[PDB]
């Protein structure tokens, strides 16, 4: 049973800059053979992992020259020159030199860019879930960066976190900006003792937060 | 062009058993050695299972031989993936490969995979409701929409709009479970022109509740 061990779990570079991930093998990777049986996977989100590397330095027809494998024994590493947007994934470095065939627990390459403020979009619930006895409040925020941010609600001026959720699109594979929801669920009957719905967003790189809001008086 | 289209997946009880299909199409079925390979929840790899391309032999991990039987019908152009005595690690995506011709030993062709899932709760099909705004001043450059899809078990759902036509700016994030249940929306922005000019929908998907369901975003 070979231990494959990648390092690092995750690398963010910036477009064009060049990217190393490094797979190292608990046992040599060369059969008896003297062939070695070493490969990279890339898995793009939502996607199955394809082929990127097979037996070190060969590149799967399709894989642009910007990709490259080395090494030798138990140490190998792939690079990656001119990142671009389209590269991020997880790579996966796979040995079938020894059985059972192993992979590495991969290294997930994020991109690095400028910062970027979420256009924010709140929603009131559908009459269709308020038939049904139930309201959801989302809160949208589009295209920002970095990946980090708390969005927090409040109800007629006060807080709420019980029967809140949150959740983030995979980094976009044009822009590299990431994407998130926050749904506050109520009962109908909660919805409906309270008129003013807030969203309010905040991060870290600004000072500032970000409201938006609604009434249901308004409506 | 060579393709792999699994199914059979769905949701069952510890220690039951399901069987997995592979349809594969696009190349000479007969001459590739074929494997099944899953993926975990933590998002991890792992072979189960490789059968030569006439069939004859066979090889399965130490983690679920004796549990699992891969086989292949070469005049069909199925493989197959039968399981037993199913414990929660079994839980995991499971992806129908094949190996490449030249004896370099790699997997040169992924399917989309289907998804096993081992618990002793329900399968559940989602409800969608509409995103759409309201209740406050929506005006100007463009338009967010969207869909939320609620109470659904197990994973996943996908989203799609106008039957795949719109791609672009879409934005679905991730599924998060709660009590049991997942949730997730799916969102797009479009100019303010074509919103209501057109009828703008969602396709929402659910595999293992055999779920297809369209929504039509109105307004109002």
């Amino acid at each position: 049973d070979v231990v494959m061990t990648q390092t690092p779990l995750s690398l963010p570079v910036s477009l064009g800059d060049q990217a190393s991930i490094s797979c190292r093998s608990s046992q040599s990777l060369v059969h008896s053979n003297g062939n070695t049986y070493l490969h990279w996977y890339l898995q793009k989100p939502g996607q199955s992992p394809k082929l990127l590397i097979y037996k070190v330095a060969n590149r799967f027809s399709g894989v642009p020259d910007r990709f490259s494998g080395s090494g030798s024994g138990t140490d190998f590493t792939l690079k990656i020159s001119r990142v671009e947007a389209e590269d991020l994934g997880v790579y996966f470095c796979s040995q079938s030199t020894h059985v059972p065939w192993t992979f590495g627990g991969g290294t997930k390459l994020e991109i690095k860019r400028a910062d970027a403020a979420p256009t924010v979009s709140i929603f009131p619930p559908s009459s269709e879930q308020l038939t049904s006895g139930g309201a959801s409040v989302v809160c949208f925020l589009n295209n920002f960066y970095p990946k980090d941010i708390n969005v927090k609600w409040k109800i007629d001026g006060s807080e709420r976190q019980n029967g809140v959720l949150n959740s983030w699109t995979d980094q976009d594979s044009k822009d590299s900006t990431y994407s998130m929801s926050s749904t506050l669920t109520l009962t109908k009957d909660e919805y409906e003792r309270h008129n003013s719905y807030t969203c309010e967003a905040t991060h870290k790189t600004s000072t500032s937060p970000i409201v938006k809001s609604f009434n249901r008086n308004e409506c | 062009d060579v393709k792999l289209v699994e199914s059979g997946g769905g949701l069952v009880k510890l220690g039951g058993s399901l069987k997995l299909s592979c349809a594969a199409s696009g190349f000479t079925f007969s001459n590739y050695f074929m494997s099944w390979v899953r993926q975990t929840p933590e998002k991890r790899l792992e072979l189960v299972a490789v059968i030569t391309s006439n069939g004859d032999n066979t090889y399965y991990p130490d983690t679920v031989k004796g549990r699992f039987t891969i086989s292949r019908d070469n005049a069909q152009n199925t493989l197959y993936l039968q399981m037993s005595s199913l414990k929660s690690e079994d839980t995991a995506l499971y992806y129908c490969a094949r190996r490449d011709s030249s004896a370099s030993l790699y997997f040169d062709y992924w399917g989309q995979g289907t998804t096993l899932t081992v618990s002793s709760a329900t399968t559940t099909a989602p409800s969608v409701y509409p995103l759409v705004p309201g209740c406050s001043d929506t005006s100007g450059s463009s338009v967010t929409l969207g869909c939320l899809v609620k109470g659904y078990f197990p994973e996943p759902v996908t989203v799609k709009w106008n039957y795949g036509a719109l791609s672009s700016g879409v934005r679905t994030v991730s599924s998060v479970l709660q009590s049991g249940f997942y949730s997730l929306s799916s969102l797009v922005t479009v100019p303010s022109s074509t919103w209501p000019s057109q009828t703008v929908i969602c396709n929402v998907a659910h595999p293992a509740s055999k779920t297809e369901l369209i929504k039509r975003i109105e307004p109002r």
